[PDB]
C-alpha cells in the first residue's frame, strides 16, 4: 500500500514532509506521463457545497483526466442541501454508499474533517473548509515552487499581502516549515498582519523571518514572492487606498530581480499585479493554477491507489 | 460526615460550586447506586470545599485526569473494602472529549453529532486547547466562559 | 435517611433521577449553606428514594409548591434544633415559572429576555400547561420533554 | 425483447407484479456481478425540473456505473427552463432529438405521463412528478425489503409518520398489494391519516390492516417499519409537538422488536428517528438508500437492452 | 377613567363582556358624531413587522380620522438592524420612549404580550399575533353584527371554511360566547375543523352548537353567515378543488335566506364568496371593512382618553 | 436669527460649542415645555436613502411632536429611477422645490454635503452619511451626558468597543475634545483600537487620553460608558469570539463604579451590555434613545425658526 492509500487529506498539518514528498514527485510522473484509464471506473462526488468555480474545474478537470466519472453539484446558490433539518453528516452518510471518493468545498471549519466520520472507507478530499484549510492548494504551490527553484529546501520566500486572513500564506508557510533553512519576509499592512501563532511555529523551529514595509527592501535576494489578495472590503475604501504607494507589483519592482525568482498569486488577481508584470519572465501565476491539475491527479491517484508503479 | 462507604470513589477537595459542575460534567449522577454528596463542607484545610462519594463505583485513571480543568487540586479516593485504598489527584490530560464548547461560531461542531474533542497543551501561563475539527487554538479561559 | 443538620429544609421521599432534576433545575446548589444530598438512597420508601438537606434556608409555601410536578409526594419537613418543628407537603401551584419551555416553536418566548410561565390546570391525570405569550395550551407530557 | 424493454417506466400501478419481480431480480444480478460498459456510448438525459440533489446523484451514479454519459440541469431555481412561453411538450421534443434515455422530475402530477407523447421512442423514466408517483423510490425500497427479509410475501408492515400525503407510504402499499397475504399497521396522528381510497383499495382484495395509536403497540409482530417524516409546517407548531409523546422512534423502543426487523425510512430524516436508533442492527435506511443504485440500474438496464443475458 | 383606560388591547380573552360593549357603544357614538382633534398632539407608533397593508390603512386611517400623528414601519422584510441583535424588548424599549402608544403586527405568538413587559406606561395594542390573537378584528366583527341584527345575545351564527386555522373564527366564538343564548353551526372541511378546546369551552358554558357539511343546511336559520378564506396552499391541490361541490357562496344559495342575514368575510375574499353574492342585501364584507374604522377609533379613544365625552 | 437658523446640520466638526450649546440649551426647554405647533404648516422630507427604522422614526416622531408634516422614503432597495439617472443633485433640485427642510440617510459619505449645493435654500440635515458623520447621533448623547453629569467638562469617559469603526465613537470625541478638562480612556480590541488622527487631534489640544485593555481598568474612575457594538462580521468568528474573557458588559463588573457613572450606547446592543445591565442604575441607553425627540426637536426648531421663544 502507498502511505496515502485511501487516507482523507484533510489538512497540512496531517502530511509529514515525505508525504509532501510523495505527492510532489507523483505530478512530476504525471505531468511527464500521463494516465488515462488509471482511475476509470471510480465514480467521484465533487461537492462544492460553497461555490468555487475556479478550484472545482481543476479538480474535476484532474479527475478527467485519470478516467474518472464526476457526479456533484455547487450550492451556496441552492441545489437542495445543508436545509430544513437535513445535517452534513447524514448527506456523508448517503453519498459515500455510491461513490469512490468525495471531494467536497463548505463554508465552516471543520467539515472535512467531520465527513471523514461519516463516510466510512470512502476517502475525503478537503477542497477547502472555511478559514481553516485548503491541502490541495499548498500542494500545488509547492508543486510550483519545486518545479521552478529546483528545491523546497534553502529558500527566500516573501509573503506580500494579506496576510491575517490568508488561508493559503498560513498553510504554505507551515509546509515550507517542515523543510530546512527556509526564510521568510513577511510585507503587510499592520492591520493585516501575519498572525502571532504562525510567528511563534517560526521561532520554536528556529526559522528566520522579517518584517519589511516595502517590496523594495527585499526584491534582490527573493526567490519566491507570494502574492496574496488584499480584500478591499477588509477596511474602510479610506483605509485601503492610504498606505503612501501600496503593496502592489509593477514590472519596474522586479527590475532588480534575481534571475531565478518567481511571483506566485493564489488568483483571483484583481489589483495587486499590474497587467505589465504578465510579460515578464517571472509571472509564475498561470503556470501555478496549471499545475493545480498535477499536484491534484496525484492525490486521487494515491489516495484511490494502493501501488501507483509508474 | 460523608468520608468512607463499604467500596467506591470519595472525590474529596473539590473547591465550592464546582461540585455540581463536576456532577451535571461527567454525568455522575445518572447510576443508581449510592451517591452522596456534600457541598460547602466547612474543611478548614481549605475554607470551603465539595465532597462526592459514589459508591461501589470506581473512577478508572483518565476520568480522574478530566478533572484536572476544573477542581484541579481534588483527591480521588479508592476505598475498595473499608477505607482508603488508593489515593489519586488530577493530572492534565492529553485530549477532553464531550464536555467542552468549541468558541469558533463557524466550528462545524456546533450544529451536528459530533463530541468534542480538544488538544491540551499547558503552554506558558496557561493551557491551549486546539479543537479537533476547526484546528483553532484558544485559551482555556476562552473556551470556558462557555 | 441519614442524621440532621443545624435548621433548615429537609427534602424527602422526592422519586430517585429527580433529586439532581431539582437541584439544577429550581437552582438550589447556589447557597453557602451546607447542602448535603443523598442519591439513590433506601431507607425511605417506594425502594430508592433521592433526599436533599438544605441548611438554614427554608423553602417557601411557593417553592414547597414548585416541586409538584416532579416530586408530588415529596416532603418538605422544616427543622429547628434537629426536630421537625413542621411538615409540608406539595400542593400544585397556579403558574409554573420559568422552568418550563414552551413547545410551540413560533412562541416568541424562546427569543427574548422573558422568564416561561405557564397556566397550570386540572390535577394529576392531565395537567395542562397554558403558555403566558403565546396562549397555547399542552398537555404537561410534551410541555415536560424538550 | 425482456418484457421492460424501452417501456416508459412511470407508475408503480403500470408494473405488474412479474415486472416488480423482474426488475428485484436484475438488481440483484447487478449489485452481485456488475457491468459497467453495458450502457457505454448511450447518453441519459437527467433532467432534475425541480431539484432532488439526493435523487439526483443516486441516478447518475447508476447512470455512470453502466458506462453512460450524463447530460441534463437542475432547475427550482432557474437554469433557463420552462418560462417564457416554452412548453414541457416542445422542450421534450428536442431532447430526445439527442437522448437515449429521459429521467425527469417536474412540479406538476402528470408531467412524465406528457412527456412520454412527445418522446416518441425514448423512454422516460419518472424521478418524481409531484404528488403522483415516484416508482423508482418504491422499487428501491421493495428491494430492501426482499434483500432483508427474503419475501415480499406474508409480512407484516408498520407504515408511521404522515400517511396523508406520503407519496411514498401510498406507492408501496400498492406495489406490495400485489404480494399475497401481507398485513398493514397504520399510525398515523389523524390530521395525517391514510386515505380513504387506499383503504378501499386494501379491502377490496381482501388484504388486512389496523389503525394503531402507538409504536409500542404492535412492535413485538413486525417486520418492516417504513418510518415517513412529518413535514411540521403540515400543522400549527403547536399542533405538531402536542402528540403526548409523538411519532419519533428511539432504540428504547425496539427493545421488544422481531430479530429481523428493519427501520426504513425514505430520508431527509429529521426528527422522527433518534440517533441511538442507528447503532442498532435493526437501522436500514442508509442501506436502502445504497441499494437505490441496484434498482436504478436494474431499470435502466431493462429498459435500454432488448436482452439482458447475465 | 374609563375601564379601558392605558389598558393594553391584546387578546380578546382578556376583554370581558362589560368591555366589549363600552367599546361597541363609544364606536356606534364616534360613528355618528366623530370628535376629529381627540387625539391631536399624541404620536402613535403603527409598529407592522408583519405587513398586512388593509390593517395598516385601517388603523392609521383612524390614528387620523381622531387628530393623530403617526410614526411606523412594514417588514415581510428587514427593516434596518432588528433582523439580528434587536431583540423585540429592545425595540419597544427604545418605542417607548418616543411615543403615545404602540399599535403592532408581528408573526409570532405572543409578540404583543412581550411588548407590554417593555412599554413602560405606553399602551400597546395587538393588530395580530401569529395564530394567536386579532382583538381589533372581532371588535369590528361584533360591531357589524350588533350594527346589523341589533344584538350579540341569541343568535343563530354559522362561521364557515378554514375553522381550524381561522385565527378570526377562534376569537369570534370566544367573543360571542361571553354573550347569552348564540347557537353556532360549523360547516368546515373534515380535516380543518373547530379545535377541540373551542368546542370543550362551549360545551362548559353549555352553548348549543353543532357541525354540518354545507351552507344549505342552515342557509334558513342563520342571522350571520361568517366566511373564512379555505388557503389553497395548506392542502393538495387535488384536494382542495375536491371538497363535495364546494363550501364556497353563490348568491343563489341565498335564495332561501332570511331577509335579515349578513355575509361577513374579514377578507381576502378570492373565491369564497362569488361576485353576484356581492349584489345581493345580504353582501356585508366591505361595509364591514369601513366599521373597522370606528371599532378602531374607539379603542384608541378609551386607551388613550381619561374619560370620553360623545 | 438664532445661530442656527436655516444653517445645514452636515458635520459636528462644523458646529462650535457655542452652537453645541444652544441645541443642548434649546432642548433641555423643549423636553420640560414642548411648544407642539411650532413647525405648524412645514412639510419636512424624510429620505432614507439608507434605512434605520430607529433613527427615522426618532426624527420623524420629532417632526410630529413639533407639529409637521412629513413626505418621505426608505431604500435598502430602489426607491423608483433613483437607481439610474437620478443622481442626488437631480433629486434635490427637485426635493428642494417640495419641502421645507431635508433630513437624510444615505450610505456615501459625503452625500449631505452635496445635497446642499442643489438644496437652494432649503436646509438639509445630516441622519448618517456613510462612515463619515452624525451629527444628530452625538447631540443627543451630549443631552443625556450633559442631563446625567450635569457638564460636558472635566469628565472621564470611557469609550469601549469598536473604536476604529464605531462612526459615533469618532464624533463623541470630537464633540467632547471642543470642551475642557476631559480625560479619554479607549478600551478596545488590538486589531479595531482608536485611528491616529482622533488621537493626534487629541494630542494638539493637549487633552488627557490613555488606551487600556478591559473595562475593570477604569470602572472606577468611569462617569460615562460609550460601548459600541463590535461587528461580528469584519471579523474572524474564532477572532470575535476569543478576545480575552470579553469586553462585554455584566451587572457585575459594575460592582465598583461610580454611584453616577452611566452606560450609553446607540444601540443595537445585541451582546456587548447584558440583561442584568439593564436593572442597574447605570443603564442609560434607552433613556438616552428617548433624549433623541429632544435634540432632534431642538435641532428642527432652530434651522426652522429664526427665534425661538421658550
Ligand atoms: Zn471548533
Ligand atoms: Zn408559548
Amino acid at each position: 500500500a502507498n502511505p496515502l492509500y485511501q487516507k482523507h487529506i484533510i489538512s497540512i498539518n496531517d502530511l509529514s514532509r515525505d508525504d509532501l514528498n510523495l505527492v510532489l514527485a507523483t505530478a512530476a510522473k504525471l505531468k511527464a506521463n500521463p494516465q488515462p484509464e488509471l482511475l476509470k471506473h471510480k465514480v467521484i462526488a465533487s461537492c462544492f457545497f460553497e461555490a468555487s468555480t475556479r478550484t472545482r474545474l481543476s479538480f474535476q478537470t484532474s479527475m478527467h483526466r485519470l478516467g474518472a466519472s464526476v457526479v456533484g453539484f455547487s450550492d451556496s446558490a441552492n441545489t437542495s442541501l445543508g436545509k430544513k433539518g437535513e445535517t452534513l453528516a447524514d448527506t456523508i452518510s448517503v453519498i459515500s454508499t455510491y461513490v469512490d471518493a468525495i471531494v467536497m468545498r463548505h463554508p465552516q471549519e471543520g467539515a472535512a474533517r467531520l465527513a471523514t466520520e461519516f463516510s466510512g472507507n470512502v476517502p475525503v478530499l478537503n477542497a477547502g473548509d472555511g478559514s481553516n484549510q485548503h491541502p490541495t492548494q499548498t500542494l500545488l504551490d509547492l508543486f510550483t515552487i519545486q518545479q521552478t527553484e529546483g528545491r523546497l529546501d534553502n529558500l527566500h520566500v516573501a509573503m506580500v499581502g494579506d496576510l491575517k486572513y490568508g488561508r493559503t500564506v498560513h498553510s504554505l508557510t507551515q509546509a515550507l516549515a517542515k523543510f530546512d533553512g527556509n526564510r521568510f519576509y513577511f510585507i503587510a499592512p499592520d492591520a493585516l498582519a501575519m498572525p502571532e501563532y504562525i510567528l511563534d511555529m517560526l521561532d520554536e523551529k528556529g526559522i528566520a523571518w522579517s518584517l519589511h514595509s516595502s517590496i523594495e527592501e527585499v526584491m534582490a535576494e527573493v526567490d519566491i514572492l507570494y502574492m496574496t489578495r488584499v480584500q478591499k472590503e477588509r477596511l474602510d475604501p479610506s483605509e485601503y487606498a492610504n498606505v503612501k504607494a501600496q503593496f502592489v507589483l509593477r514590472a519596474s519592482d522586479l527590475h532588480n530581480a534575481k534571475a531565478n525568482m518567481k511571483v506566485l498569486h493564489p488568483l483571483p488577481r484583481v489589483d495587486e499585479i499590474a497587467t505589465d508584470v504578465d510579460k515578464t519572465p517571472h509571472a509564475w501565476y498561470f503556470q501555478q493554477a496549471g499545475n493545480g491539475i498535477f499536484a491534484r491527479q496525484a492525490l486521487l491517484a494515491l489516495v484511490l491507489n494502493r501501488d501507483l508503479v509508474l | 460526615g460523608v468520608e468512607a462507604i463499604k467500596r467506591g470513589t470519595v472525590i474529596d477537595h473539590i473547591p465550592a460550586q464546582i461540585g455540581f459542575k463536576l456532577l451535571s460534567l461527567f454525568k455522575l449522577t445518572e447510576t443508581d447506586q449510592r451517591i452522596t454528596i456534600g457541598l460547602n463542607l466547612p474543611s478548614g484545610e481549605m475554607g470551603r470545599k465539595d465532597l462526592i462519594k459514589i459508591e461501589n463505583t470506581f473512577l478508572s485513571e483518565d476520568q480522574v485526569d478530566q478533572l484536572a480543568l476544573y477542581a484541579p487540586q481534588a483527591t480521588v479516593n479508592r476505598i475498595d473494602n473499608y477505607e482508603v485504598v488508593g489515593k489519586s489527584r488530577p493530572s492534565l490530560p492529553e485530549r477532553i472529549d464531550n464536555v467542552l464548547v468549541c468558541p469558533n461560531s463557524n466550528c462545524i461542531s456546533h450544529a451536528e453529532p459530533v463530541s468534542s474533542s480538544f488538544a491540551v497543551r499547558k503552554r506558558a501561563n496557561d493551557i491551549a486547547l486546539k479543537c479537533k475539527y476547526c484546528e483553532k487554538e484558544f485559551s482555556h479561559n476562552v473556551v470556558l466562559a462557555n
